[PDB]
């Protein structure tokens, strides 16, 4: 193995989303759940490390756009600037739902809202699995 | 450039295909016996059959390396 | 004291620790520690071995970073014997060669002989053919079937003679080709009055006692020449026989001493055995106040070492992939460390093989001690040792934070 | 595998394109032992000083996280700072790392939040892995553009590789530089250019005067 | 190592200080605390200071097991 | 495992039955796997045994005593002369004693880095401008006194929050 | 190899079993492993190599002493077999 080596002129054509062959589904969604005795009112332990706390001081990242290439996102009252880009997958979907249970951890994790008195966005239009 | 050898170099060898894990039946209904016990009597009906053609071929050794379990 | 050993500092200036063996130099008012003994002498100016001092002691002066030269030798034993030996010897495996050096006088006991008289060995080096006997090493060919016949060898014992290492090759002189000897002017006419022949053809004459004399025309006189020798002129087209003369004429004719015969042998070769003498070895030897050095050749079924001490032959890394450098070293009985070599080089050579340059001037040879006077050691030979840095007072007066890592290391395996 | 390695002449071009013409910031992760295909690769070799990232022994290739000269590859560790020697790929690519344990997020089909997702049978099982520590340095990231504006691709990546804290050997193929640290790296005055060795190590020793 | 800020609770990795002002780096293997005589509980230290001291090779015993003829002076 | 010469002060290690010089104590150690300290033999004993080549890591270090104290205290200090700065790093206890004072209150000091002028207190450093007026003369300080503020080293400056 | 071959009362010989090397298939060329089910490099070992060792060692003696039966070359090369 020796390091890559790349070439400009291989570049692919753009054009919009869609799969190289049809496909269809095989599989049931995965469900999800809470474990025995976790309490959310306890901050996760993995924020004592990044002193979140101190570093907001300068902002909490306004303006900034970010791309999350994976199994999709599926929207919530808490995420209030979602946007679609497309799906690869399936031909006919806007790459706007998470079958696999993956992509709205990725993203709620990153991008989530606190808690607040009020939700912005009362409004549930998702449609079902 | 190359250390390797056979035993008997200067021996003729008779190839005969017996057994094999990459083909199938192509109709796999197998009736009253078990789909899994009747594969075994195919085995030794065939198996009978390569040796008495590979002796008439006139080979004076004959190779088993495919044996079965019971 | 005697109960529980300690020290305390003194105005000696290279001191280590009682408790770990860590050793700091001091200069001025402040203690450095010092990667070496050889470094730590180098820097204060003088020779003398570290003084023990209780740990307690030295926690308490101020420090300093790391000071000397790194890898330097870390013990002295000034040692010069009266007589002077060396040997590059090598192996044949049962393809490929291995070079061990020796110092100090070779074990001659066993089958081990000296390849003196009619004694010779054939070896193979850069696609020819060579001939080894008397110190010194000639070329021949598979070919020449008139000088191989008297001389007693084989197109096949010529070209099946096994691999000889460079280091062997380099340290052995050569001498004039084993070749048919060629004759100036050969078949002209002689100058001198009575001539029994032109130039070139032989001459023979009877005796009362003893074998005949043969001799051959020259230009200016005839030479007179050895039957061996006689015998390859006689092999090579010719004249059916020499020329037979009275031994009066031939008397009175005038002799001349114009070719040199040092390469034919007076029998023919006696052939060592190379499976049974897998080695063969360079000495040279001198003694002290002699105007020059005996070299002479050994062969045996293995290196002129004793038995008991054929376990403690010291293992090189050898970094170096080309036939510059030995693969072994070992130190024999009266073995000599401080050496010169022939304007003149010093080195110091370190248990462990390696070798080491010494400043000429009385700093060195004050703060390092090494007064007195060296030995002497052929070139050819010690250079096939592994060197590193020279101990002058201008290198070691340096500091470090951080030493450089080495590119090139081998494995110890337990 | 490192045997039978697609080409990836398309997928190569794709990535420079993203990384300088248009200056995009591209994080990707290391990769989960737990996946199908995916063998831990060999670390350092202390008797081959040749490469200290030992490229010749990788066995496994993971990919676009190769491209190590346009991608930030992320590693992970436990909540208490120790690597998770058991899980991430460690190969000579990794160059940060950060936490990946505890995971909590929003839950889809639902409107709260979750801890486990269901196993392929009765079992509960709780994610974990470098698939999270990715997000966590993606966060990082942005608040990082957001206050130095000016700043393009390749200079951010220093900002936050030269203000982690390091592992003992100084660059390891399980973390990489070490464990990313955002306030470091939103004030400190890190050096615009990229590392340099030193020319040389050695000084003079000031001997004093000898006495008379 | 830890953390520079009033509340960090981290620890990273281990080193050793020199009297000479260097700092080494220790593998945490079992067999390397060991060796050195290093079974004990570090102190802890803050990386925004610790940093400024000049780095040393790292010690561990895969290292330590090599041969060298003579060693390059630079 | 692990002997010294009596005389010259040599350290060497043993591996097998051959006899190897060491660079030094730390490496001694990891070779032979004990913590052990160096056994002082005599030097014609040495002289019997079969060498080898060097082994062990350039410049490591040459002496274990582990420590914990009862707390870590640890300084990085900033001095100016007269331009030009030094950075000091101090492990352990600071000395108070005589006229030092520990900055609290109402004391501040300002210093410059990068052209800009930061004010130091309560523990932090934050930035102010010479330009301000209205702020200046409230606080008590005065454009002059923020331009002629001596130089930060970059040590400190990233050590401040 | 206690773990791998079926002690049967039929076994009479036996033969070394690993360190397996021979021709390639679809290739021109030696090998040491195969490809398994999974992307892993498996290597072969096993008693059906061990009956190739004997089939060679058959060979050569039956060319040796043409005039015996296949029941006399099966007590030529037991009789000289190393004991357990």
């Amino acid at each position: 193995i020796s390091p890559p080596t790349i070439d400009p002129g291989a570049l692919p054509p753009d054009g919009p989303p869609g799969p190289l062959a049809p496909m269809k589904q095989n599989a049931y969604c995965t469900e999800v759940g809470v474990l025995p005795g976790t309490d959310f009112q306890l901050q996760p332990k993995y924020m004592e490390m990044l002193n979140l706390n101190e570093a907001w001081q300068f902002g909490r990242g306004d303006g900034v756009k970010v791309a999350v290439i994976d199994t999709g996102v599926t929207p919530h009252p808490r995420l209030p600037r979602l946007i679609p880009g497309g799906d690869y997958v399936m031909a006919g979907g806007d790459g706007l739902s998470d079958c696999d249970a993956h992509g709205t951890l990725v993203a709620s994790m990153i991008a989530a809202v606190p808690a607040n008195g009020a939700v912005p966005l009362p409004s549930v239009p998702r449609r079902p699995v | 450039p190359d250390a390797f050898s056979g035993i008997a170099p200067g021996v003729e060898i008779i190839s005969i295909r017996q057994s094999s894990q990459a083909f199938g039946l192509k109709d796999p209904y197998t009736g009253d016996e078990d789909p899994q016990t009747a594969q075994k009597i195919d085995n030794v009906e065939t198996m009978a059959r390569a040796i008495v053609h590979a002796a008439n071929m006139g080979a004076s050794v004959i190779n088993i390396s495919d044996v079965m379990c019971m | 004291s005697f109960i529980s050993p300690s020290g305390q500092l003194n105005e000696s200036p290279i001191i280590a620790d009682r408790d770990s063996g860590a050793l700091y130099v001091r200069v001025g008012d402040r203690l450095y520690p010092a990667l070496n003994l050889a470094s730590a002498r180098l820097i204060t100016g003088r020779p003398d071995n570290p003084h023990l001092v209780r740990s307690s002691q030295i926690a308490t002066m101020p420090r300093g970073p790391l000071v000397g030269i790194p890898g330097a030798p870390s013990s002295f034993s000034p040692k010069s014997p009266p007589a002077s030996s060396w040997l590059v010897c090598d192996t044949v495996a049962t393809q490929g060669v291995t070079v061990t050096v020796i110092d100090g006088t070779p074990d001659l006991t066993g089958h081990r002989q000296i390849l003196s008289g009619s004694d010779a060995v054939v070896l193979r080096y850069g696609g020819d053919a060579w001939v080894i006997r008397e110190g010194r090493r000639s070329r021949i060919e598979p070919t020449n079937r008139a000088v191989l016949l008297p001389l007693g060898l084989t197109p096949e014992q010529v070209s099946q003679a096994r691999p000889m290492s460079r280091a062997l090759f380099d340290a052995l002189p050569v001498g004039p080709e084993l070749l048919v000897p060629e004759v100036p002017n050969a078949g002209g006419p002689a100058t001198f009055p009575g001539a029994p022949g032109p130039i070139g053809t032989v001459i023979v004459t009877p005796q009362i006692s003893g074998p005949q004399q043969y001799s051959l025309v020259l230009g200016d006189g005839v030479q007179t020449l050895p039957p061996l020798v006689a015998q390859i002129l006689q092999n090579a087209a010719g004249n059916t026989k020499p020329l037979t003369v009275e031994p009066s004429t031939l008397a009175k004719m005038p002799v001349v001493n114009r070719l040199d015969l040092s390469a034919y042998p007076d029998n023919p070769l006696e052939v060592v055995d190379i499976r049974e003498h897998p080695s063969t070895c360079w000495w040279w030897e001198r003694t002290a106040g002699e105007n020059r050095a005996r070299v002479r050749v050994v062969s045996g079924p293995t290196i002129p070492v004793a038995a008991t001490e054929m376990n403690k032959v010291v293992s090189l890394v050898k970094a170096d992939t080309s036939g510059r450098q030995a693969d072994q070293v070992y130190f024999g009985p009266d073995h000599a460390n401080f050496v010169a070599v022939t304007s003149e080089s010093l080195w110091w050579v370190t248990d462990a093989g390696a070798r080491f340059g010494v400043e000429d001037s009385k700093e060195a040879r004050d703060a390092l001690g090494l007064t007195l006077t060296p030995s002497l050691a052929p070139w050819v030979a010690l250079r096939l040792l592994p060197q590193g840095p020279t101990l002058s007072r201008a290198d070691a007066l340096v500091e470090h934070d951080t030493l450089p890592m080495d590119m090139t290391p081998a494995e110890l395996v337990v | 595998s490192a045997r039978n390695v697609i080409d990836q002449r398309a997928l190569g071009a794709a990535v420079h394109y993203a990384a300088v013409d248009k200056d995009a910031v591209i994080v990707a992760a290391a990769g989960d032992g737990s996946k199908k295909d995916c063998k831990q690769n060999p670390i350092f070799d202390p008797l081959q000083p040749d490469d200290p990232r030992a490229w010749n022994a990788v066995t496994t290739v993971v990919t676009p996280s190769w491209f190590h000269d346009y991608v930030l590859t992320v590693g992970a560790v436990d909540a208490n700072g120790q690597p998770l020697s058991k899980m991430s790929i460690a190969g000579p690519w990794v160059s940060i790392s950060a936490p990946g344990t505890d995971v909590v997020g929003l839950s889809p089909r639902d409107d709260g939040l979750i801890n486990a997702i269901d196993g392929p049978d009765n079992s509960l099982l709780v994610p974990a892995g470098t698939s999270f520590s990715a997000a966590i340095v993606s966060g990082v990231a942005a608040l990082v553009r957001a206050k130095f504006p000016e700043l393009s691709a390749y200079q951010i990546i220093n900002r936050l590789i030269h203000t982690a804290r390091p592992p003992a050997r100084g660059v390891d193929n399980q973390v990489g530089y070490g464990v990313v640290d955002p306030v470091a790296a939103l004030t400190w005055d890190v050096p615009k250019g990229p590392a340099e060795p030193p020319k040389q190590l050695s000084a003079p020793l000031v001997v004093p005067q000898p006495p008379a | 190592v830890t953390g520079n800020n009033p509340g960090a609770q981290t620890s990273e990795s281990l080193w050793w200080v020199t009297d000479a002002g260097a700092r080494f780096g220790v593998e945490d293997s079992k067999e390397a605390r060991d060796a050195l005589g290093l079974t004990l509980t570090p102190s802890l230290a803050p990386w925004v200071a610790l940093r400024l001291l000049p780095q040393g090779p790292t010690l561990s015993r895969a290292d330590a097991l090599v041969e060298h003829d003579t060693l390059p002076m630079d």
